[PDB]
């Protein structure tokens, strides 16, 4: 479970290690003045709808196996 | 109870559907209404059916227009190999 939470924390983190992070942040002040993927993933309405057609004909194949 | 698809194929009239209209929309998806109105003095289309050949004649509210094409898809079915 706590996968996820590492994975999360090191794609919010930095690029440069504490020892030189001080250049990360400085830039952060300097663009204070002015998510593709990671955490999630855009689509166009093609793959939305083939998506719901996948997940309605998983759930009412796992209705017929439950009931079978 | 079973999986698997029948293709079931409807040759229908287009002057006997209750709604001529809701379905003029060229390759992409009508919302269609099962409801059943006794008194529009037509009928619905039947659902469960996989694809659909609404034939006319000009006509609207008769029947006749599509006996002879399907007779006709029938015989060229027929010879295929």
């Amino acid at each position: 479970f706590q996968r996820y939470q590492l994975i999360m924390t090191f794609h919010e983190r930095p690029v440069l290690p504490p020892p030189l992070i001080i250049f990360s942040h400085m830039t952060m002040i300097f663009q204070h003045v002015c998510r593709d993927y990671g955490l999630k993933l855009f689509i166009t309405d093609d793959e939305l709808k083939k998506v719901h057609d996948f997940e309605e004909q998983c759930i009412e194949e796992y209705f017929r196996e439950k009931d079978d | 109870k079973s999986r698997g698809k029948i293709c079931t194929i409807g040759i229908a009239p287009w002057g006997i559907v209750e709604n001529q209209e809701d379905l003029i929309g060229r390759d992409v998806v009508r919302p269609y209404q099962t409801m059943s109105n006794p008194m529009s003095k037509l009928t619905v289309l039947n659902s469960m059916h996989s694809h659909f050949i609404l034939a006319d004649n000009g006509t609207t509210g008769k029947y006749g227009a599509e006996v002879k094409l399907r007779r006709q898809l029938e015989k060229h079915i027929s010879l295929q190999k």
